[PDB]
């Protein structure tokens, strides 16, 4: 959802007040992402 | 009325109607940007 995925690109052009607001968005989708790898990993290695 | 503060600060100046409207977080302009700028968590209220 946010206006670009290159976090220089966007910090670059956009002002703080409304920067801190589009980057949250980048933050919460790559942290939900991390997650949900790490959760497959721990079931697939208790079958091995 | 409920609340307590640790000090109270007034800062008392004149300004003109045009760009007035500066005077808030994360506003741009001649008068943010070089004469009287406010923290990005200010936390009070201004009377014109």
């Amino acid at each position: 959802g946010a206006i670009s995925s290159v976090l220089n690109d966007i910090l670059s052009r956009l002002d703080p007040p409304e920067a801190e607001v589009q980057i949250d968005r980048l933050i919460t989708g790559r942290l939900q992402s991390l997650q949900t790898y790490v959760t497959q990993q721990l079931i697939r290695a208790a079958e091995i | 009325n409920d609340l307590c503060f640790t000090n109270v600060y007034a800062d008392s100046f004149v300004i003109r109607g045009d760009e007035v409207r500066q005077i808030a977080p994360g506003q741009t302009g001649k008068i943010a940007d070089y004469n009287y700028k406010l923290p990005d968590d200010f936390t009070g209220c201004v009377i014109a």
